[PDB]
């Protein structure tokens, strides 16, 4: 829903609230680390180890508990009052950016579990927005983003 | 008679630690003024000593295994020495200052599945463990990680040391030693995961810093 | 409950429309110096999903620096958006296109682009619309337009053919009469005449043919001598302040949004 | 000082904007019968350079005899000044020119004459502009114009070529649609839509391509039969009262001011 | 009936930017307390953002010579880019933060002997000089170094730029350009030293910092 | 917290020096006629480890019959070794 409204506007600012929901059993255990790495979206983040990523603003959720969800609210961090919908344009241009950063997810502690329970836990990632401001209408059909 | 104005020759300027003594000097020329933004580009709190230097950091990451015997040392840490590193944002404060006195706060995290069983003691030991008994670790500030009850311990300790501050370049001796012992062994049935992951989060509290210095090491 | 229903659990409304304004304003810090009690929640429980999400310390983001609020509907959709285009190839012909909010209709016959997008955001639409037609090419061409509510007799839609109806039946529904020499454009409000409460945009099969049609605008032109160049029309819809939008739906998938 | 800085010397502001009005008025003699204490100074010292220069005896020069003040910016630049001119050589073509305050751009592609001069006087520009386009030659030509903010998809600038984009994408940004028979001129305000604080006119290299572009006005014309004569356009920019000018720079050398 | 106490499972802890959501958590264990010293080991002010990041630094060191013609550029400086360096203690603040907005204060120092003669204009130019006249530099915030009068100039300027903050890793364009032109040539008699030394001291005022970040470059 | 740290949990000091005097004194029964609520605890939690341990009914053990307190440090180590 957020991507379908924000695709129709040139410029967007606000707070994006990522809602993570694990689907474990009560017998799984483990921890995830969700790191926010402020920058453009073309910065190459795949070399960052886990100890380095605790520098950036992060949060750690435990898998098995009474609450499923951790809501990760990304503050607005930018050098410009707005970001821009560039996916209309063809190639990349330095200085013109859509995202405010990348959100990395690590495996903070491993996943431990007995023999008769599933060996993995799927995790939904939701998306929403608060304190949102968008303007300058346009028309664009936002294509699927593959990693 | 009228007086015609003239430059004021001798003046002394400077900021923080620096000073300028000029014979020929002249008044400074401002333009504009500091403005406040009606619309904030970055809503997060502006960085400072307390935002950068005092945050949590991932010190050490180990694993507690079923083949560790009793009183096995799962993780031995020199806490402050690991906080002094290129990885951690506290560095940029410590790298340029000679001496610091400070508190420490540890958070140690395991993740046992309820089908495992065992325990841990995580104690803050000033200096070195030296000799004295392993049984008696409960004297030091500590917490007991129990697979049944808590997977999280937290510890807060002031600055204990024989001097005024801990000199980072040539450290005399480590201020704190964090030691994680198997308090009762890890036991599993058949098929249960054979380990637990263990991580440590450390930070400074009430950090003071002295001695700016060009020495790069 | 009136219906006789009981329960211990607290019944709490879900997905209330218009929680916040879409412009940055103040109405200190937002969150801080306390705790992120708002950073752990159970999203399955509708009582706990209304907990204001907060994670880190943050500041109030000042005021937005332009006056208008572009995320309002009566502003955004107030801008008139493309609908169709068509060309008369011969004199004394009529053309009739419906305003059909249905998404089963794929353009060139149907709503394209943003309209196709917008009328699928919500379930019900009730009220008048503003319509503007723009004329291109040939000049010295008189033409008449008339709006026909649904169910009443009308010529085959999306088709250019000679009139099947009387000049008397046409003018009774009300009609503008323009000349493409003098004006070259028209803007006219379309009334809401329906035997239905509203007109839904997402429907299938039987209910799709009736409930999804707002009404049929027709255009007839006479005195078109085709020795001249082409005659092009184009239509653009906008939304009045008397329209009302109800019960938000899920927006269209990226494969269902077409363009013209 | 807040930053922790200290000094004995008095810190005094330099080059304050708008010291005096650019019209002659009274707000006796100016200087006289005392001495020219103001005729000896040390120009290096910013405290002593603000000393009101006075040398001989002089009288107050009455009032200026016309009402308006021509040295105001919102008056002088209010007059709309030349920008570009271009001609369509064929039907159904589009043309897109940016408003680029950069001086690295040399006309015919760029700002000429006074605009090239004015936007180099100061560092930052923030706000809306008024734009007027004037049409010459062929008549009975419908055309559409639309304003595209920076970063969004747009056709190759300063180039006349057939449209690469949908009529739906075009009309979404908002568009006028005019006919060169009826009007022959247009005047329309351009909004300030930018992800940037301002748009600087003097920049080089990388920062020059993004920060210096205000936005791209495009014009598309259809129904142009080239049996007719030429079709010429021309554009003239003026400055609203909501524009703001910041931090004066040094004006351009006489070799950098070009003309068209 | 009596109530027997129990651990409070779910809790949320953290500091500055970091957060911990634990299901199994347990109360934190303090020892001691923060103490104040009756006798200070280090009497200087404890380091902070304003002591480290805002102090004066030696940016550039050049020489103004008799063979430089009129309008010769004695020293061209990108001020902020030179403040971002391993040498200067402001780095440790900037290296870990993405964006910053700030003021700047320049102090330029020559040392002509009274047997030399000449002048200099030192102006703060936002962005680049671009084109416009060299004669007109007095429009920018500046100061005039005159061998007869002053050997010291000082300049203070706010943040002028087209965006919210200057991103240091991949800087869009330089915020300030400091340019030193020969305003009137250097002249000497016989035997007088043929040069003058020229140095530049720059610092930040009202420094703000945003965007902590692991990116090392 | 001054350092900027927050938490919901109550931070409670651990292993405070000199909880009790090392000489028997009175400063009725100690525990009884109520319950041994103090006989079940979670030793891992520092808030719950300060719960006064009590199990059975007991009486206050009178006064110690010599003056000095031999478990003081400035007495014990006062003797030269």
């Amino acid at each position: 829903a957020l991507a379908s409204i924000c695709q129709m506007f040139c410029f967007w600012r606000g707070d994006l609230v990522f809602d993570f929901q694990v689907f474990p059993t009560k017998y799984h255990s483990g921890r995830l680390l969700f790191c926010f790495v402020p920058g453009n979206e073309l910065i190459d983040v795949t070399g960052i180890t886990l100890k380095q990523a605790t520098t950036a603003p992060c949060a750690v959720m435990d898998i098995a508990g009474v609450q499923s969800t951790l809501r990760f609210r990304v503050p607005w961090i930018s050098d410009t009052p707005y970001r821009v919908n560039r996916y209309t344009k063809e190639a990349h241009q330095k200085g013109e950016y859509t995202a405010i950063g990348k959100l990395i997810v690590y495996c903070y502690n491993r996943l431990t579990s007995p023999s008769n329970v599933a060996h993995h836990v799927r995790v939904n990632v939701y998306l929403s927005a608060i304190n949102l401001e968008c303007f300058a209408p346009l028309y664009h059909a936002m294509d699927v983003t593959t990693q | 008679e009228q007086m015609i104005q003239s430059v004021d020759r001798t003046a002394v300027t400077g900021a923080s630690y620096f000073t300028s003594v000029d014979q020929s000097s002249v008044h400074t020329a401002e333009v504009g003024s500091h403005q406040i933004e009606p619309l904030k580009t970055s809503v997060d709190k502006p960085g400072s000593k307390k935002t950068q230097g005092e945050k949590f950091f991932l010190i050490h990451s180990a694993r507690w295994l079923t083949t560790h015997a009793l009183f096995h040392e799962v993780a031995k840490l020199d806490v402050v020495k690991l906080l002094y590193n290129e990885q951690f944002a506290v560095q940029g404060l410590l790298r340029y200052h000679t001496y610091a006195r400070f508190g420490i706060e540890i958070q140690v995290q395991i993740n046992p599945t309820p089908f495992q069983q065992g325990g841990l003691i995580c104690a803050m030991v000033p200096g070195d463990q030296s000799y004295g008994s392993i049984a008696s670790l409960t004297v030091y500030p500590h917490g007991l990680l129990n697979c049944n009850i808590n997977n999280v311990v937290r510890i807060k300790v002031p600055f204990i040391y024989t001097r005024g501050a801990y000199h980072f370049k040539d450290p005399q001796y480590p201020v704190w030693e964090l030691t994680i012992r198997v308090w009762s062994e890890l036991n599993i049935g058949t098929g249960t995961s054979a380990y637990t992951s263990l991580n440590v989060l450390a930070r400074f509290t009430d950090l003071e810093l002295h001695g700016l210095t060009p020495l790069s090491t | 409950d009136d219906s006789g229903g009981f329960s211990t659990t607290v019944s709490t409304e879900q997905n209330v429309p218009d929680p916040q304004v879409g412009i940055t304003t103040m109405r200190m810090d937002v969150s801080g110096v306390q705790a992120p009690v708002g950073a752990i929640t159970t999203i399955e429980d509708p009582v706990l999903a209304k907990k204001v999400p907060e994670t880190f310390p943050e500041l109030k983001p000042g005021e937005s620096r332009h006056t208008s609020d572009h995320m309002s509907i009566y502003k955004f959709m107030g801008r008139s958006h493309f609908l169709c285009t068509f060309t008369f190839n011969s004199n004394n012909k009529e053309y009739t296109f419906p305003i059909t909010l249905s998404s089963t209709s794929n353009p060139p016959h149907g709503l394209p682009s943003t309209l196709r997008w917008f009328f699928n955001l919500f379930q019900l639409y009730r009220g008048p619309l503003d319509l503007t037609i723009i004329i291109t090419g040939a000049t010295d061409v008189d033409g008449m337009a008339w709006f026909t509510p649904v169910g009443l007799a009308v010529d085959t839609p999306w088709v250019e053919k000679e009139s099947a109806l009387q000049i008397d039946y046409k003018t009774a529904l009300g009609a503008v009469r323009f000349n493409t020499r003098r004006t070259g454009n028209i803007q006219i409000r379309l009334p809401w005449y329906s035997y239905l409460y509203a007109v839904s945009g997402a429907l299938d099969g039987l209910g799709d043919k009736t409930d999804s049609t707002f009404g049929l605008v027709s255009i007839q032109i006479a005195n078109y001598n085709h020795s001249d160049e082409y005659l092009s029309f184009s239509c653009y819809l906008s939304v009045t302040e008397q329209s009302e939008f109800y019960f938000p739906r899920a927006p269209l998938n990226s494969n269902a949004m077409l363009s013209t």
